């Protein structure tokens, strides 16, 4: 259910694959438009593994469709995301979500 | 007896009384005032607390409690006139606020009151809604919950999406904020179930409270290129420039760095175009009255819509795009890199005197391309389409103002300027 | 700092409180104060010193002390009442006269009835408790009770507080002596 | 400043740039306006874009009363000079992404424009309504079967308008030539 | 140079100014008073120091962790999450091994009192009405048991608050569900195998603990009539605990007491 | 089903009910704007040159923006000045941000940190033309998020002394006090037993997060260095007594910069070079005498009690050392 902008091209050759590492930056934002997370406010990329389901599944399956040097918009559903409870005091139930995620490194 | 049933109205409402006695009982419940010597101030304070607590014993607070009680049920001050009178009428407003103010005097500084009565307080918030009494009762409610922690114990799910509630229909009110604060916190311990619930039930909307997000300055640059076409003396209605980048940064500080192109319009005749007020986040595009373009969506009113092209991009370093403006039967067109985009803002108003216009937040080095004097053409205009370094008037000289006013970072040396005329000039004798 | 105290004994409230500065500074102003020449010129230093802390509130100020307690034996009336002594060794007739024109001037009993309520549970030695601590001693060796074996409760307390009424009375003070009755 | 007037404005702060301080002032005790500042001062100035505002009940030829069977606002002024008003209601509708529709219904039945397109937008109510000797053109939130509001006029109705707006701060005595662009 | 300084500073300000806000002038005499006296914050301190070794430095780093949980969930109001981060905490601090090799640093760290007025809170709000948070109350009872019995001292410091805890030991009775923790049981293992302790339990509490095993002999237990019991004319639960309490009170190291 | 009945929180009602927030707005000109008084710095090649038009743009510019979303428009942070409503509502609202995180509450500053932002607190300090209310605020709300849980839990084991048996503990038996001269208070070596400090990093997009039991993560060493440039610019201010202290008034200039340089000394940060540089912004024989208000010097007096605690632990540190 999640769909993605390219914004600028990460030249398609290295993907995030199972058994790696993957470093993305990213500033996550509401469907309205208000902004709920950053990863440039902390300036310090985020840092998370491929398959072991430690971020929500629509940020999963975005990155698992992604490229080095890459920038994409991620556009998620709430079953994908939060699922009609969302997230206790951030998200609001029953919400979409768009992630602004650029890739840096790959291990 | 009136309130009954319909009896014949040989009944004492002593109006004045009643509202005489509640104004004698509020002062005789009045604080000390803070501009007072200390050992006099502790008397007062002390001859307060026994009157409060000799007023306890009688168990006046209920008896107050069920004489609001009776006098809530009817709605309005005209609904009150017909049935009890004119004076009564006009008068209940008056004293259901008195006997909330008593009600509040009479607990204000007591714990052992408040922990006594803590168990009406289902009824109090429960009635909130009142619109009439709502001061009164977030008073009361106030006074007692800083008190007495006992208070704060009873406090349920209920009565938090209650206050919530009345702030969202009430407006912003500062009290209502004061009163979640109190149960938040009571005597230097915490309620972690009350700061939850308040938590993730007041501000994951976002719609309350009030907002806050940092953002980039943005401004504006044009020339003195001004397009008016009507009836008489046209321009060809026909324009083209181009634009080109040297350096770029997507991400300069926290967000993305701002840069659109575009045509923007103005208001009648005359410069200074609406929209935005000025250095704010917003530049062509985000209003009614300037069309931009971001590599991306095309902007008009702050409302973004992607377009499809060939190989998706934002403006990076080394891009040059072009710009076509044809006025009376089609619109502003863009080209990135050559070939043209597939959006294009058909059927808008041609009131105004169009100019082009780039705005950028920060770490940015744009160069318009204009022919002749003013540079070369990377890509072969359109047919027809002139451009601005021929859209200049005839013997006057062209440069690039920002957007409106002096936005230069000087010193007070600024040359700060009122209204303008419409150009003074924006057919033969018969 | 007198001001301080006074309005911290004046405010209402149900106990007094520790006050650990109370207690630290009453030390100080008691341990403050205190062949013919040399026993003239004690004597007026004193009456210096004396008066270095009674004009500035401290008379009245172990007064309202004494009536915030209520008759509660403890280490406020314990200070309190050195700080007393401190203040009217000798015959300090001035003090006298503050202390009682005071106390007429404010009619308050929570004076005189913290007084009594205070002379009401001093200290009275207890057979049963010596005699079980004799036991205890012989059975094993119990290292000594500090509050003098338990037997004595603040005896010092006890003196000093006698000590206090007595220097209230010293010299011929027959305004007083009668207020007392 | 009036039409066409520059000028430039000098609180202080630059003592080797105060002309003629020292001819005089500096003598008779006169301090410059904000001498001992570290920042320069704010500049406040009269913006130019009308943004709405809550009526005031302190406000002459304009009074708002309110009442309440339904509800409503009922209008009042008391003027000897007319003009058009702009008045817009709080708060907006939100129009999710699906719905995108908005009908005029008059005292018949459907008969207006064909103004339908709304992605994701908040329309503020509003009408635009001239000043008469007895204003008494009012708002009332009435029920068929879905949100409606009746913005009841009353006589001299030909240039009263009463739609739904998103905001648009443009002062001035028109019916239409409003700002629109249909992007392709 | 600093003591110099700050006399300096703290009589200035006031020879400067007569100072409102009380409790500004009570912070300047109070560092006045800490400059002049020095030794004083040396004697109130070393009371409350301690050493351990070079090698076990991380578990007693566990240790103060959990002390300072515990005492977080002390200063926020009674909750479920509270109570499971507080037993938590108390069995962290029961499995810990510096419990038992430094008795002296847990009465240096005052978990003692910690643990009573965490207690204290749970056993308030009522007397025969409620005794909420019955877990919570014997994590406390069996904590303090515990660190009463492994000790010769902690026994004597418990003893202090053994007065307050007969006053409601009535709670926890009347049930099998904790034959160990309770505030009776507590008190018994404050006062167990010490005839010193024995001794110096005087009599304000032994006849009230006659009055409760009184009431308990008199009246049955509404507890038990509303679990479905035929209802006997007298309580045997209470009254043998009480029983119990008063022979650990009596008898001590097989001497019987004999003032007791 | 009804115009109020949508833009509200309920919609299961058909009754037809005003209340107050619908008052009817009428399109006014009595509004007051504000100039920024820092602008983009944008310059011009200004020479034309054959290859096009260039203008230039490097220096970054940011700012701080109200979302009013029932009016859905957007208002300068710095405009609140004027508002009077306005600035006490979002005063209010900070101390209700601080109020319901007070305690060691971490899921609800870890929302918290969200619900605001990371770095417009930095901003919000840093600011100059701040109206006072809201630097306060921001002040709290920044300590309250993330330092007020550890330096509590800090205070906490203020007064108890263990001290290990390790060799670089038996170092400091000198305790430098002959050949003329006394130490300076918190310089040298500690080697106490001490609550440690560790963040967790706010994280939204990680589902099932272990336990965020700590904190929310925060920059410390920008944080410190901003807190020194701030207070050495504060003590310039004030040494001349200026008419615009920042936020109105001089104690709303000092209170909460030192209030926070506070409870950062507290945290355990600011090592010996830095304690130095702190220690001389105050003591040469400053900050002392200066004309302070009672808050101010009552903050300062804190400041003088941990001053001489960090002394008393030198010294048992120092016992401890020689009895072993």
């Amino acid at each position: 259910g999640v769909e993605i902008e390219t914004i600028s091209p990460g030249d398609g050759r290295t993907f995030p694959k199972k058994g790696q590492t993957c470093v993305v930056h990213y500033t996550g934002m509401l469907q309205n438009g208000k902004k709920f997370d950053s990863s440039r406010d902390r300036n310090k990329p985020f840092k998370f593994r491929i398959g072991k389901q430690e971020v929500i599944k629509g940020f999963e399956e975005g990155a698992a469709q992604m490229s080095l040097g890459q920038r994409a918009k991620l556009t998620c559903t709430p079953d994908v995301a939060y699922g009609a409870t969302g997230h206790p005091g951030v998200i609001p139930p029953n919400a979409t979500l768009i992630f602004d995620v650029e890739l840096l490194n790959l291990e | 007896a009136l309130s009954k049933k319909v009896k014949l109205p040989t009944i004492d409402l002593p109006i004045e009384s009643v509202s005489l006695s509640l104004q004698d009982l509020i002062g005789y419940f009045h604080p000390p005032d803070e501009h007072l010597e200390h050992e006099d101030k502790q008397n007062r304070l002390r001859a307060l607390k026994n009157r409060q607590n000799l007023f306890q014993e009688e168990g006046m607070i209920n008896l107050v409690l069920e004489c609001i009680d009776r006098l809530h049920v009817y709605s309005s001050a005209a609904h009150f006139a017909d049935v009890a009178g004119r004076e009564a009428g006009e008068s209940w407003k008056s004293i259901l606020n008195s006997l909330y103010e008593l009600l509040a005097a009479l607990i204000r500084g007591n714990r052992k009151n408040c922990a006594q009565f803590s168990g009406s307080l289902d009824w109090l918030i429960s009635r909130l809604e009142r619109l009439e009494a709502s001061s009164g009762i977030l008073e009361v409610l106030h006074c007692v919950l800083v008190e007495s922690p006992e208070a704060l114990n009873i406090i349920k799910e209920g009565h938090i999406k209650s206050i919530i509630s009345l702030l969202d229909k009430h407006g912003r009110n500062h009290k209502v904020l004061d009163v979640l604060c109190s149960l938040c916190v009571c005597h230097g311990v915490a309620v972690r179930s009350n700061q939850h619930l308040i938590c993730d039930n007041l501000l994951p909307g976002r719609d309350l409270l009030l907002q806050t997000r940092l953002v980039n300055h943005v401004s504006s640059m044009r020339p003195n290129i001004f397009l008016g076409v009507s009836e008489g003396s046209a321009q060809y209605k026909k324009w083209y420039y181009e634009l080109m980048v040297d350096h770029t940064e997507p991400f300069v500080t926290a967000e993305a760095t701002h840069l659109r192109v575009g045509w923007a319009s103005t208001e009648g005749y005359s410069p200074y175009p609406g929209g935005g007020e000025e250095w704010g986040g917003n530049g062509v595009g985000d209003d009614l009255f300037s069309y931009g373009f971001d590599g991306l969506h095309l902007w008009s009113g702050c409302i973004a819509r992607t377009v499809s092209s060939p190989n998706q991009h934002l403006l990076r370093t080394d891009d040059v795009i072009s710009c076509c403006l044809d006025l009376s039967a089609p619109s502003i067109s863009f080209r990135i890199n050559g070939q043209p985009v597939q959006g294009m803002f058909e059927n808008f108003n041609i009131d105004g005197l169009f100019f082009p216009v780039v705005s950028f937040s920060a770490g940015i080095k744009v160069r318009f391309l204009l022919g002749g004097r003013h540079g070369e053409f990377k890509f072969l205009p359109p047919p027809g389409y002139a451009a601005c370094y021929e859209a200049v008037l005839p013997k006057e000289k062209l440069k690039v103002e920002h957007s409106r006013e002096y936005k230069q970072e000087r010193t007070y040396t600024r040359d700060l300027l009122g209204p303008t005329v419409s150009l003074t000039q924006a057919v033969p004798v018969d | 700092l007198i001001l301080l105290f006074s309005r911290t004994a004046l405010t209402e409230k149900c106990k007094l409180e520790e006050d650990f500065l109370y207690m630290a500074y009453a030390d100080i102003m008691a341990k403050s104060c205190h062949s013919f020449e040399e026993k003239e010129m004690e004597k007026q230093k004193l009456l210096y010193q004396q008066a270095r802390l009674h004009d500035r509130g401290a008379a009245e100020m172990v007064l309202q002390t004494i009536s915030a307690s209520k008759g509660e034996t403890g280490p406020m009336v314990a200070a309190t009442l050195k700080l007393g002594i401190a203040i009217l060794n000798g015959g300090n007739s001035t003090v006298q006269q503050k202390m009682l024109d005071y106390l007429k001037e404010k009619k308050d009993v929570g004076f005189f009835q913290s007084l009594a309520g205070l002379m009401q549970s001093c200290s009275v030695l207890d057979l049963n408790a010596f005699e079980r601590q004799n036991k205890a001693e012989g059975l094993g060796m119990v290292t000594e009770e500090g509050s003098g074996e338990k037997v004595l409760q603040d005896d010092e307390f006890t003196c000093d507080l006698f000590r206090f009424l007595q220097l209230l009375c010293e010299g011929h003070n027959s305004d007083f002596q009668n207020y007392l009755r | 400043l009036g039409v066409a007037q520059v000028g430039r404005m000098n609180f202080g702060k630059d003592v080797s740039t105060l002309k003629y301080f020292t001819i005089c002032g500096l003598q008779e005790g006169y301090e410059p306006f904000a001498v001992n500042t570290n920042r320069d001062i704010t500049m406040w100035l009269s913006k130019r874009l009308p943004q709405f505002l809550q009526v005031p009940s302190n406000h002459e030829h304009i009074e708002v009363t309110r009442i309440d069977k339904v509800t409503q606002k009922s209008f009042g002024s008391q003027n000897n000079n007319t003009d058009i008003m702009f008045y817009r209601l709080s708060m907006p509708i939100e129009c999710a992404x699906x719905x995108x529709x908005x009908x005029x219904x008059x005292x018949x039945x459907x008969x207006x424009x064909x103004x339908x397109x709304x992605x994701x937008x908040x329309x503020x109510d509003s009408d635009f309504e001239v000043l008469m000797k007895t204003a008494h053109g009012h708002l009332v939130p009435d029920r068929i079967d879905k949100d409606k509001e009746t913005p009841k006029p009353e006589f001299n109705n030909h240039k009263d308008y009463a739609q739904e707006k998103p905001s648009r701060l443009k002062q001035x005595x028109x019916x239409x030539x409003x700002x629109x662009x249909x992007x392709x | 140079s600093l003591q110099q300084l700050i006399s300096e500073t703290m009589v200035r300000w006031a020879q400067e100014s007569v100072i409102e806000d009380p409790e500004l002038v009570r912070a300047m005499f109070v560092l006045l008073h800490r400059q002049y006296d020095g030794i004083g914050g040396l004697v109130r301190a070393l009371p409350k120091t301690y050493t351990i070794n070079g090698v076990s430095v991380e578990d007693t780093i566990n240790l103060l962790a959990s002390l300072g949980q515990i005492r977080s969930l002390l200063s926020v109001r009674m909750g479920k999450e509270e109570e499971k981060l507080m037993i938590r905490g108390l069995g962290d601090i029961m499995n810990n091994k510096v419990f038992y090799q430094h008795p002296n640093l847990m009465r240096a760290l005052g978990m003692h009192e910690t643990v009573m007025e965490v207690m204290v809170n749970v056993l308030g709000g009522g007397e025969s009405k409620e005794i909420t948070f019955p877990k919570m109350v014997a994590n406390c009872c069996r904590f303090l048991c515990y660190f009463c019995r492994i000790s010769r001292q902690n026994q004597k410091a418990m003893f202090d608050h053994l007065s307050y805890l007969l006053e409601n030991s009535s709670v926890g009775l009347a049930s099998p569900a904790m034959r160990g923790s309770t505030p009776l049981d507590v008190a018994a293992a404050s006062v167990m195998d010490n005839n010193e302790l024995a001794l110096a339990l005087r009599e304000p509490d032994l006849e009230k603990v006659v009055r409760y095993l009184a009431g308990c002999g008199l009246q049955s237990c509404q507890m038990l009539v509303s679990k479905g019991y035929p209802d006997i004319g007298w309580n045997p639960v209470e009254g043998e605990r009480y029983l119990d309490f008063l022979r650990f009170a009596v008898f001590c190291n097989g001497e019987s007491v004999e003032e007791n | 089903p009804l115009s109020a009945g949508l833009f509200k929180s309920e919609h299961k009602n058909p009754v037809p009910q005003c209340p107050p927030r619908l008052h009817v707005q009428f399109l006014s000109h009595v509004l007051w704007s504000r100039m920024p008084n820092q602008f983009l710095k944008v310059d011009v090649s200004r020479i034309s040159e054959r290859q096009g038009w260039l203008v230039q743009c490097l220096d970054p510019l940011q700012f701080m923006s109200l979302h009013i979303p029932e009016e859905n428009r957007s208002v300068d942070i710095l405009e609140l000045t004027e508002q009077e409503e306005l600035l006490q509502f979002h005063y209010h609202t900070l101390r209700l941000y601080s109020a319901v995180c007070a305690l060691g509450n971490h899921r609800v500053a870890h929302a918290l940190c969200s619900h605001v932002d990371e770095p417009q607190l930095l901003y919000a300090i840093e600011n100059k033309y701040m109206p006072g209310l809201l630097r306060a605020g921001y002040y709290d709300l920044l300590i309250d998020i993330h330092l007020s849980s550890y330096a509590t839990a800090r205070l906490m084991m203020n007064n108890e002394f263990i001290v290990p048996m390790t060799e670089e503990t038996k170092s400091i038996t000198l305790f430098p006090d002959e050949n003329k001269k006394h130490g300076l208070p918190g310089i040298g070596l500690s080697t106490s037993l001490r609550p440690r400090m560790r963040f967790s990093s706010p994280s939204f997009v990680s589902i099932s997060n272990d336990c965020y039991q700590y904190s929310p993560e925060f920059p410390l060493d920008i944080l410190k260095a901003k807190t020194i440039q701030m207070l050495t610019e504060a003590v310039k201010e004030g040494s001349l007594h200026a008419r615009d202290p920042v936020g109105g008034t001089t104690e709303f200039l000092f209170v909460p910069l030192i209030k926070l340089f506070y409870t950062l000394l507290i945290m355990g940060i600011f090592h010996n070079e830095d304690l130095k540089h702190i220690l001389q912004l105050i003591e040469p024989s400053g900050l002392l005498q200066m004309k302070l208000p009672e808050p101010v010097k009552l903050q300062m007096c804190l400041l003088l009690q941990y001053l001489c605690d960090c002394q008393v632990r030198h010294r048992i540190e120092a016992i401890v050392a020689f009895s072993d």
